[PDB]
């Protein structure tokens, strides 16, 4: 699971992997791991798929429950502090890494990273999951501050695909979803139209010459690809 | 343990405690931690007493016997290498912690082993239990080519960070200075800790303990 | 600890030492190995010093709240009752108790024994504690029913110091008791070390 | 993570005729650091004439100072002021020790003071509450160095003199600073100062007394 | 652990006494069988354990003594030097691969002198021993679990003084005690006795 | 533990021109008495006294290693073995087997028959050399024995006066002790002479 | 999350504290932007080593008990003694139902004159001095701050007890792995705690021993 | 539950509940004992001979301990109620005392739960 | 501790931080893991500080004895051997990653990879150390085979940066040499002169709003830094 939330502007920008894996073996290649909570706010979700899932609808009934009886919009501030006190009172239980980002009025574009062990940290951007650790660099180096709407979508799916090509335990397609003022716009771009792979990678032809033909010079000359010669 | 070393302009000042416990009682006040090894090189120690004497008398005996072959002045660098072969092979089992200092024709020498054998050629080590109180104030407080005053000075006071701070550390200051030419030991140069409110010492008159039998053998 | 008791023509005799040691350190020499519940009843104590001295408080509390309510005394068979019910019902929780009780109820005499299991069991002679195997043998060679005062107090306290001598979780100072029909009374209290030069002088 | 944890220091205390001298070094230390040199949380007064003074863990001495000393203003509140003795604060810390026997206190108590009579009684106390009044009485870490050193210099054993007269207080108080300029040379856990309290029944002095700092 | 071993020697005699029990972890198989080995004609041996490593650490002893005596001309070695030789067996075999001894061993014995120059110990011997190889002089020596009650009965009755009778009604008293309060049934006590003129078997105490 | 099974404390002070060494005189088996009446002390020559304590199967067997070396170092050297020759033998002794390690703890008082200067060395059970000037003390009482000696000792003492201090540093450190006690024995040794005490102690 | 070593120290008329603004996870530094000194009330400020989700819960607890008590009635604030006795039962209530507040803290506060500094442990450990450190700045930068206090017992002022912790924080980020070179201080004084703009402090990586070829093994 | 405070006090300190409960006991049959040197009597009113009532002859006084019997007079529901609360107090005393109860202690039981029921709410 | 080498046209260039940390304590902080074999041969040296400072000095006293007794120059798959023959028959008692790069007049500049396994993987540039996951998605963004040895060196430096900003095992100086047909150039930059760091990064210079002054609405308006406003 590789998942991150990026602000802008106007909002913000979920982004997401899809496989559920037990271990070794792809349970599901099109999980989708964006929560709705409210209708401009959203959570990515890592961890386990059970303790993760029973969390997203129990904070989304009481945050359903609270606007009806406000009568008015939900801040996402409101929405993150549900959060961290279910996963802090349940945190030898559940196993539970949760980025609350989404859109209110009064603050615009909020993220809230929410790790397993139960801390809330207001962001810019956040990353979280087992594949988050390859794009710390990533993001140390290539990312700058303030891009628009159509640039943030177009660098949060590069940056997953940067992400799901080393991890093994992420992959598949790339779900992702804006958060503004407008309505909500989800895209979600497969594999063979993502924007890295390391199959096209034009470095990663070349194959590693392991073995070597059998030969009177220390010359090393490539790979031994037929019986012949 | 609050062993430490430091490089100054012309050669290397050795520091050491004088406090061994076994088992959170004080055995010892004023053990000697900074070992011989040659006329030219020091070695400070720390760990059990036993694995630390016992691969420092077989090394220097064997840069000794090194000495008769050759005639010449032995080198700090095979001091070194004959010490962590010995703390490699037995994997980590010989706990000693070593702080090795010398002189040799190439300049100072100071260098620390640990006990699982790895060796770090530093301007300034420490080892022991006090090892990280003493670090502070020597990363506070060296600088390149100090004079014998201020490096002897620097020395003595990053044992004392280890001596008030650390439980396993201290009653005086060892500081060995080893030069190009001599060597110079002092143990008692800095006493901190002195000997507050002397002995009432109660008197016992010699005859008052009951005794069964007694056996005279005239010498 | 070391502690005997036995019941013979003429009361009871209750015998103990005084040491209380935390594996190879001795933490006390001045322990009372026995509590009096009452004046006519004793108890003593073995193995754990504060499960004792708390449950033997508490039983103490029970035997004199029996007086208050059915204003006579109470049994020994009631007393160990008392006792042996609340051993039994924390016989999970870890407690390490042996104790007698001894005393003279208006059936003569009764000296029964409680363990830390819930156990009662009704003898005329018991030795309890780490070294009681010592004090057995030595015992059980010159018990009979029909001993005088004055020798059954000196077989006790001889019974008491062979097994002092012997294990090291035992010694002290030799207390002495005697539950005849009036009650108790101390009978001595003697320093082991002084106890060694006059059977061995 | 474990919820228990030795934080040093050693508590002696000597009984005099109508005095007792309470002492303990103030030296709070944790893992392999030193946290303080200056904890006088380890000598607890309940009442003018019993004090408690106890040490082991320095988190579950504090919790047993205050329910020790509540214990003793509601027996102030239900018997018309009357100020509890010695005797029956010291069963009282004796039952307390014993409610928490199966999650106890990690501290080793001392329950200090006068008698009715006004002589000076001493006692102590295991992990689960054992007591014994005594005449003197240490606890902490330096334990086995001064408790050994009090048996041969006030029960006058093995020593075949005559017995001195009864100790002042000047004399008992010059005995008891050997103890801890002795526990301060061997024992590694112990020793920055040590704080004397000499409880007398016109109320009580306090004294300091400097120890070795390594 | 389960059979006692009750040993005291005297002013001219040691007496023995080792019950006869062996066992398959409750069920008696034998009640007389015979412990206390004879290895010399004035020295002996009363062994206590299993009987696996207990036949064949005393035969390892009496034929090392028996060879002893072939290759020095049938010169009968002292009771010490029998019983220093032994605790090296115990010794050295808790530092080995086979493992430790479990024997627990009293050696008993008397001195007599073999020629005129012979100016040693002229009176009895009795040692205590164990598994582990400690090695010990004693007055009496005890082991089993009913040793701790028979060695607090030696505390009270034993004197140095006794004679051949008294000290055969004193080892009544020690095997009726184990009789009355040891759980595990040891009926039959082998007692044997060292004296001057060698070894006896004692018919009555049993 | 291992240490601790047989029990027994030897400790050793430093006077002027003399020494004493003290042992107790019980042997056991974690609780119960085997003997009363075993000393811990061993004495090679006239001027070199040492004591052993731990496991008696050790005190028995390294003890006859010794006797084995210290015999055969008078054949081949001519001469008496010194105290600085003998701590360091032994200390090479129990560095040999570390791994398979003896479970004694030797206590070595010694002094110079013509200079008169006392040498005290109490290694550990792997070996490890350690001399103090003032007193060495092992056992299982050995934590009584540390606050008993070093709040008696001063540097100056008589041999007179010297025994009353380690006498009663013995017995009561083997009083709050249930592994050692009944009694102690010890030898106080001068440059002239050696003397033997038997001392009254506890039999409890 | 997980936060690191904590230190401050006592001047005339004032208190010092200083920290890190990194928040690590295990040895993966995740934010280095995050504010770890909080001020409590209008006094008082307390900083953690150890868990930031239980210092973030529990600083929420006690900053809602300084104001609901002032709000409510017609009190005086808390002291800085009293609202660190509340922080003090507060973290030993927790390990009694055994869910502790998994952090050492440290705490400063003045109020008018008083000066008040104090640390407290997840166990219940509570203690009072001029020098404060936890984390791996009690081995490493403690042993700097008591010698400072002891070579002039009349006190530190304000300028030269900055010298010495510019001197502590620069040997932290010398010797502790989880570490960044950018420090808050925070600055309680008769005035109120005011929290400084994040610095840093100038290393020195430039000794001769230092070199590629000196400490080469060849 | 139910527990309305019905037992309550006069204006002249009587308890109506009492002193209505007492007249249900002037009604009921009348039983006599007395008290003698070596034995003691009891005898009781055993209603009517209803030659209707079974052959099986019917006893009126109660089997409490194996010593102590009981005879009572009022309501004869409310008393077998009572009675096995007293049965089961004899079974109580002999697991926790070992000893046969006395004549004076299950009175004081007895005794104790008719004052038990006149202070508590909805009884 | 990072450790990488990069080829390029003419050899290598071997990077390397400066940091030996004993778990938690810096114990150095001016190590050396490129180790000498030869004069064009070296070694990056990760893990175990003594495990694989043993097998470089005896696979580099192999190494000198076979140049002299051959007359010639050492290959660098000469000397990748000695360590995969050691490292595999010691693989379940030393922790060793190394990464062998040299140069040899025959095959030019080689890389060698030596992971803990004990396999060996020729490559153009090889990773390693547990700063080393950060870099995999750095180099698949901003590396292009091809560099001149000037680019080389101010890649790796900039490489090795952001692994030891983000890891905390990693830090320290950066020691860098090149290994081609010139001279062996080494080179040292400190700290306070690395291409990178985050305290000067400048998008972590606002503070994360996480201390909120207390106020009347939800309008999020940064940290209070001040007791008084
Ligand atoms: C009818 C009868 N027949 C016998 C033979 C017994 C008997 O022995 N009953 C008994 C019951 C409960 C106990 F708890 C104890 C008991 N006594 C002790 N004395 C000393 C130490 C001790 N002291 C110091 C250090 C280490 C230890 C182990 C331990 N215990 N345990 C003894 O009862
Ligand atoms: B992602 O891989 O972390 C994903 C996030 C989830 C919230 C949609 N989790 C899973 O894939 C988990 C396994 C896991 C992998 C790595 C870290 C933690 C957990 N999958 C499951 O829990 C699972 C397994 N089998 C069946 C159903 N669900
Ligand atoms: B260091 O603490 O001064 C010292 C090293 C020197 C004596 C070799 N260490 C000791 O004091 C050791 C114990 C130890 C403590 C902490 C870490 C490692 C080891 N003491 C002894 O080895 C010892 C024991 N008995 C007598 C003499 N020395
Ligand atoms: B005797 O040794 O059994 C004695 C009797 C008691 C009434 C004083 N008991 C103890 O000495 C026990 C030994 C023990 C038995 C079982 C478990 C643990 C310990 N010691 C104590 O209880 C003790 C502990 N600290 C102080 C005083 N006594
Ligand atoms: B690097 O951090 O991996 C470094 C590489 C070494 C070959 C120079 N290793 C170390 O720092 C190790 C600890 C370690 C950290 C991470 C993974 C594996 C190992 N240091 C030590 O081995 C060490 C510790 N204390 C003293 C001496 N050496």
């Amino acid at each position: 699971t590789t998942i991150l939330a990026v602000s802008y502007n106007g909002g913000v920008v979920l982004a997401a992997d899809s496989r559920t894996s037990s271990g070794t073996y792809v349970v599901n290649r099109a999980s989708n791991k964006l929560t709705k909570l409210t209708k401009k706010i959203y959570c990515c979700r890592s961890g386990s798929a059970a303790d993760t899932q029973a969390l997203a609808e129990r904070v989304s009934n009481y945050l359903g429950s609270y606007q009806t009886d406000i009568g008015a919009g939900v801040n996402v501030a409101t929405a993150a502090n549900l959060f961290q006190k279910m996963c802090y009172m349940n945190r030898w239980n559940i196993s539970a890494g949760i980025i609350v980002a989404g859109y209110d009025p009064i603050n615009g574009g909020s993220v809230y990273s929410i790790p397993s062990g139960g801390s809330c940290v207001k962001l810019d951007y956040a990353l979280g999951g087992s594949g988050s650790i390859f794009l710390y660099s990533f993001f140390d180096a290539n990312y700058k501050p303030g891009m628009s709407k159509s640039e943030c979508v177009a660098f949060c799916q590069r940056a997953v695909a940067h992400a799901y090509s080393r991890d093994g335990s992420s992959g598949g397609l790339i779900r992702t979803i804006t958060l503004d003022a407008d309505e909500p716009e989800d895209q979600t771009i497969p594999w063979n139209r993502s924007p890295y792979c390391m199959e096209k990678d034009p470095k990663y032809v070349t194959q590693a010459t392991q073995n070597q033909p059998f030969s009177s010079s220390a010359k090393i000359t490539g790979n031994r690809m037929s019986s012949t010669g | 343990t609050t062993i430490v070393g430091v490089v100054y302009r012309d050669g290397v000042v050795l520091g050491a405690d004088t406090r061994a416990t076994e088992g959170s009682i004080v055995a010892d006040k004023r053990c000697r931690k900074i070992h011989y090894m040659a006329p030219n090189i020091m070695c400070c120690g720390a760990g059990t007493s036993a694995d630390t004497e016992a691969v420092t008398n077989m090394v220097s005996s064997h840069l000794a016997l090194h000495r008769l072959e050759t005639g010449k002045q032995s080198r700090v660098l095979e001091a070194l290498t004959l010490l962590k072969r010995h703390l490699y092979r037995y994997q980590g089992h010989v706990s000693a912690a070593l702080v090795l200092g010398g002189v040799d024709v190439e300049g100072p020498f100071l260098a620390t082993i640990a006990p699982h054998g790895s060796t770090d050629r530093l301007p300034f080590v420490t080892m022991g239990s006090g090892s990280i109180a003493a670090m502070a104030q020597l990363e506070a407080a060296y600088k390149d080519n100090m004079t014998c005053e201020e490096a002897k000075e620097l020395v003595a006071s990053a044992i004392r960070k280890g001596i008030f701070n650390d439980p396993y550390s201290g009653t005086q200051v060892d500081v060995c200075v080893i030069t190009k030419d001599k060597t110079e030991l002092t143990i008692g140069y800095d006493k901190p800790n002195e000997r507050m409110y002397p002995r009432q010492e109660v008197l016992l008159p010699p005859g008052t303990t009951p005794v069964l039998k007694e056996e005279i053998r005239q010498l | 600890t070391t502690t005997l008791a036995f019941r013979f023509n003429g009361g009871i005799i209750v015998a103990v030492d005084s040491r209380a040691s935390t594996g190879q350190y001795i933490a006390s020499q001045t322990v009372m190995k026995v509590l009096e519940i009452n004046d006519y009843l004793l108890g003593t104590l073995a193995g754990g010093a504060a499960d004792c001295q708390y449950w033997e408080r508490v039983l103490g509390m029970e035997c004199r709240l029996w007086e208050l309510r059915n204003g006579s005394r109470i049994t020994v068979a009631a007393a160990s009752k008392i006792l042996a019910n609340i051993t039994y019902a924390y016989r999970n929780h870890g407690l390490s108790m042996g104790t007698m009780v001894a005393g003279w109820d208006q059936f003569g005499p009764s000296l029964y024994y409680v363990d830390d299991k819930g156990s009662r069991v009704k003898q005329d002679l018991f030795s309890v504690g780490s070294g009681s195997i010592y004090a057995y043998g030595v015992l059980d060679t010159g018990y009979r029913k029909d001993l005088s005062v004055e020798d059954a107090c000196d077989l006790a306290r001889r019974s008491i110091f062979h097994a002092t001598y012997r294990d090291g979780a035992s010694g002290g100072i030799v207390t002495v008791y005697h539950v005849h029909e009036k009650g108790w009374t101390k009978i001595s209290r003697d320093d082991q070390t002084k106890l060694y030069h006059r059977y061995f002088p | 993570w474990s919820p228990y944890q030795d934080n040093g220091g050693t508590t002696a205390a000597i009984a005099g005729k109508d005095f007792v001298i309470l002492a303990g070094d103030t030296r709070l230390n944790g893992d392999f650091c030193l946290h303080s040199r200056h904890d006088q949380s380890k000598i607890f007064q309940l009442t003018p004439y019993t004090y408690m003074a106890s040490n082991g863990m320095q988190a579950d001495r504090l919790q047993l100072q205050q329910m020790l000393k509540y214990r003793v203003k509601w027996y102030k509140y239900n018997n018309g002021g009357k100020v509890p003795s010695t005797k029956a604060i010291a069963q009282l810390m004796s039952t307390m020790l014993y409610h928490r026997r199966f999650f106890p206190y990690y501290t080793f108590n001392m329950v200090v003071g006068l008698d009715e009579e006004g002589h000076g009684v001493c006692y102590s106390y295991d992990a689960v509450g054992s007591t014994e009044p005594f005449l003197y009485g240490t606890r902490g870490s330096a334990a086995s160095f001064v408790e050994p050193l009090l048996d041969c210099l006030i029960n006058r054993q093995h020593m075949t003199s005559q017995a001195p007269p009864e100790m002042t207080k000047e004399e008992t108080l010059a005995m008891l600073k050997n103890a801890f300029t002795g526990a301060a040379e061997r024992d590694i856990y112990t020793g920055d100062s040590v704080s004397f309290f000499i409880i007398t029944k016109d109320g009580v002095q306090q004294e300091s007394f400097e120890l070795r700092k390594d | 652990m389960a059979e006692t071993a009750i040993a005291f020697r005297c002013k001219d005699y040691v007496m023995v006494a080792a019950a006869g029990l062996n066992a398959f972890y409750y069920i008696k198989i034998t009640d007389a069988e015979d412990k206390i080995t004879q290895l010399d004609t004035h020295q002996l041996v009363a062994c206590t354990g299993e009987n696996g490593p207990r036949v064949n650490f005393t035969e390892y002893i009496k034929c090392n003594l028996a060879l002893n005596r072939m290759r020095q001309h049938g010169r009968h070695s002292s009771c010490e030097s029998t019983a220093n030789f032994m605790r090296n067996c115990l010794a050295s075999a808790i530092r080995s691969r086979e493992g430790a001894y479990q024997v627990n061993c009293l050696f008993a014995g008397y001195d007599t002198p073999v020629s005129e120059d012979d100016d040693g110990v002229v009176g009895p011997q009795l040692f205590y021993m164990d598994y582990l190889g400690t090695l010990q002089a004693v007055p009496y020596g005890c082991h089993g679990y009913g040793a701790c009650f028979v060695t607090a009965l030696l505390d009270r009755l034993w004197r140095p003084d006794l004679s051949q009778q008294e000290g055969l009604e004193l080892m009544q008293k020690c095997c009726d005690e184990v009789k009355r309060r040891v759980i595990i049934s040891n009926s039959y006590f082998f007692v044997k006795a060292v004296t001057k003129n060698g070894v006896e078997v004692i018919t009555a105490v049993h | 533990s291992i240490m601790a099974y047989s029990g027994g404390s030897v400790m050793a002070m430093a006077g002027k021109e003399c020494f004493v060494i003290i042992s107790d005189n019980r042997l056991g088996e974690q609780l119960k008495t085997i003997s009363t009446e075993v000393p811990k002390l061993h004495v090679v020559n006239d001027s070199i006294v040492y004591g052993l304590t731990g496991l008696r199967t050790d005190q028995q067997t390294f003890a006859n290693k010794v006797q084995f070396r210290t015999e055969m170092y008078k054949l081949r050297e001519e001469r008496d073995i010194t105290g600085k020759a003998f701590a360091a033998m032994i200390t090479s002794m129990l560095y040999e087997a570390r791994f398979g390690p003896w479970f004694v703890e030797p206590v070595i008082g010694s002094i110079d028959k013509s200079t008169g200067e006392v040498y005290l060395c109490a290694t550990d059970l792997i070996g490890a050399p350690c001399e103090p000037e003032d007193y060495v003390c092992a056992g299982t009482a050995a934590e009584s024995l540390h606050g008993m000696c070093e709040a008696l000792w001063r540097p100056g003492m008589s041999p007179e006066e010297l025994f009353e201090i380690a006498a009663q540093a013995m017995l009561s450190a083997c009083d709050r002790d249930s592994l050692s006690g009944y009694g102690a024995v010890a030898m106080i040794v001068t440059k002239d002479k050696v003397t033997t005490r038997l001392i009254k102690g506890r039999k409890d | 999350a997980s936060g690191g070593s904590v230190i401050a120290i006592k001047y005339k008329g004032g208190v010092l504290m200083a920290a890190d603004t990194l928040l690590s996870y295990g040895s993966l530094a995740k934010w280095p932007n995050i504010p770890r000194i909080r001020l409590l009330g209008s006094h008082s400020a307390v900083c953690a080593t150890g868990s930031y989700a239980d210092f973030q819960m529990m600083a929420k607890q006690v900053e809602d008990n300084i104001e609901r008590q002032k709000m409510y009635h017609n009190v005086d604030e808390l002291s800085p003694s009293e609202v660190f006795s509340y922080l003090h039962r507060s973290i030993y209530q927790k390990r009694c139902d055994f869910d502790p507040c998994l952090c050492q803290m440290v705490f400063i506060g003045v109020r008018d004159g008083e000066t008040f500094l104090a640390g407290v442990d997840d166990v219940g450990t509570r203690w009072e001095d001029d020098c404060i450190a936890t984390g791996y700045g009690a081995y490493i930068a403690l042993p700097l701050l008591r010698q400072a206090l002891e070579k002039n017992p009349d006190g530190l002022s304000r300028g030269e007890a900055m010298r010495i912790l510019t001197d502590c924080l620069r040997v932290l980020f010398y010797r502790e792995c989880r570490a960044i070179n950018k420090f808050q201080v925070a600055d309680a004084a008769s005035d109120g705690v005011r929290i400084s703009e994040p610095f840093d402090v100038e290393t020195h990586w430039e000794y001769e021993g230092y070199c590629f070829e000196k400490t080469a093994i060849i | 539950s139910y527990d309305r405070a019905i037992t309550v006090f006069s204006p002249d300190g009587h308890l109506f509940q009492v002193e209505y409960a007492q007249e249900a006991v002037k009604k009921g049959l009348a039983a006599v004992g007395v008290l003698g040197s070596d034995s003691v009597v009891i005898a009781v009113e055993k209603k009517s001979a209803v030659k209707l009532q079974d052959s099986r002859t019917i006893r009126k006084i109660y089997k409490v301990d194996a010593n102590i019997y009981l005879a009572f007079a009022g309501l004869s529901a409310d008393a077998r109620v009572l009675i096995n609360k007293a049965q089961l107090e004899c079974q109580r005393f002999s697991l926790n005392y070992e000893d046969t109860m006395d004549v004076d202690m299950l009175v004081r039981y007895v005794a104790g739960v008719q004052q038990k029921s006149t202070q508590s709410g909805g009884s």
